[PDB]
């Protein structure tokens, strides 16, 4: 144990854990959905 | 082949704007630019490309939920719509798929929980269903869809 | 805006306070039924 | 043939024949395993042919800590081990064992607040095999991976 992260290590840790979180497939679909107006 | 959602202004043409529910035609005929003025809402319209006549709108308003602890701000999406004209041509998911993301920056920027819907009847209540909506069962036809944070 | 009695208010409540979902990848590894069930 | 659910490494279970591929792992297992259980280190759990006492496959999980240097500790899951007899390769078993493994982090997360799962791969081969399986590669640390707990 006690691993030791450079402030680089332990931000692209503290963003893994805050990251942005998931939601349910057909949510995701949804927000993934590209309309009629973007080509 | 529509233009992109913009803030309803008094320039865009909304007279000949039929969706098969007259209440959410007759909101934007009659209260949109007032509410837009007032921000009670704001309402966002997708127009036919080269026009300012609209094919489709919905309206973003700020609610807050109470217990009969200080009260929780929601977003409430108070009305989706689109013409007769653009009925089953996918432009329903594209404005809700809008009106969503736009939740999602409020919700980075002010906090606010959850999307909250009320449906007037169970055939809107099953649109919200079938793109991820929760159907509330403790009250008709309220849908939730939970915020990031 | 909105009164919700205490059933209301409490539905609400678990699904702010829900788990957060996972990965479908990290979900399916979660569903998987092992060869010691057999 | 057909094998056990996992159960906590003891002195009744035969490690002396194991052979993943790699020493490093098999060497700990036979010769660190039931040491390091007793002393609360790493905990391991095995997996056996059914009927048997012969170990077929095994993961261990070990406490650790994410630190700078003011203050700013972090507890986590180190999956400090995780390895298939060769005897057993190619049944599925190593994606049985991390199913295995992760569940049970998570009902440490439940219990003791715990905030990710670490593992450290030794072969890049090992490193996609967990990958595979929706674990993140850190790009600061080679070989490094993460997986974040609920809570
Ligand atoms: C009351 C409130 O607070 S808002 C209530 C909703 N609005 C209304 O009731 C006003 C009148 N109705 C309308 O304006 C429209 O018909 C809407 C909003 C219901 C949908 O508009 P449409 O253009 O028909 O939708 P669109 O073509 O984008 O539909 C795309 C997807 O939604 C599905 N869908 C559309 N309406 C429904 C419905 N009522 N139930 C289930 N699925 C539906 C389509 O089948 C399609 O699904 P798929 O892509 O998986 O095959
Ligand atoms: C110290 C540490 O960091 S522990 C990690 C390092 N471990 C080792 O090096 C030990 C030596 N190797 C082994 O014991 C094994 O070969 C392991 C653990 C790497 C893989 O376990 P196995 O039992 O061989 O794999 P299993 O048959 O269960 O494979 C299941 C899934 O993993 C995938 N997989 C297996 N090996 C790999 C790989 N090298 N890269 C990517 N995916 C892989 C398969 O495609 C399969 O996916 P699927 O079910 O969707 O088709």
């Amino acid at each position: 144990g006690s691993f030791n992260f450079n402030d680089e290590q332990y931000e692209e840790f503290i963003n893994l854990l805050d990251a942005p979180v998931a939601d349910d497939p057909v949510i995701e679909k949804l927000l993934a959905r590209k309309p009629q107006w973007d080509v | 082949r529509v233009t992109a959602p913009e803030p309803l202004s008094a320039f865009h043409q909304v007279a000949e704007f039929v969706s098969g529910e007259a209440v959410l035609d007759d909101w934007l005929k009659q209260k949109g630019l007032k509410n837009q003025a007032l921000g009670a809402a704001r309402t966002f319209v997708v127009c036919k490309k080269d026009t300012k006549q609209v094919a489709g709108f919905y309206s973003l308003a700020t609610g807050s939920v109470n217990h009969t602890p200080d009260p929780i701000p929601v977003i409430i999406l108070a009305r989706l719509a689109v013409d007769l004209s653009f009925h089953g041509k996918g432009l329903g998911a594209d404005l809700l798929h809008d009106a969503v993301l736009r939740c999602y920056r409020v919700a980075e920027n002010i906090g606010v929980r959850a999307i909250m819907v009320h449906a007037l009847t169970e055939e809107a209540k099953n649109f919200f269903i079938h793109h991820g909506f929760k159907s509330s069962q403790t009250q008709q036809r309220t849908l939730f869809l939970r915020l990031p944070q």
